[PDB]
């Protein structure tokens, strides 16, 4: 017989992270409750007001394909 | 980010709308 990070290249993960952080910091202004939009966050990274978390869901969901595609594709 | 910010500004027009009404 590692290229799951790989396919990401770190960047992607900070990139993620940083506008799941922005778009949390805008959800949070429409303790345990930023941790459970932290959580609904990454909820929607991994797929499981209302107008902004939609989007954020669909660009999830392609970040999502085209992630699993390039990553087949690069295994 | 923009489409983020954008949305926010969306979501403020909207909601100044709905206020509005």
């Amino acid at each position: 017989n590692s290229a799951f990070l790989e396919p990401f290249s770190a960047d992607v993960w900070v990139m993620m992270f940083v506008m799941l952080l922005i778009v949390s910091a805008v959800a949070v202004f429409v303790s345990f409750t930023i941790g459970k939009a932290i959580w609904l966050l990454w909820g929607l990274v991994f797929n499981n007001s209302k107008i902004m978390v939609s989007v954020w869901a669909f660009f999830a969901v392609i970040f999502l394909a085209s992630y699993t595609a390039n990553l087949a594709a690069f295994m | 980010a923009g489409g983020i910010v954008a949305g926010i500004f969306l979501i403020f027009i909207e909601i100044a709308y709905k206020s509005r009404a």
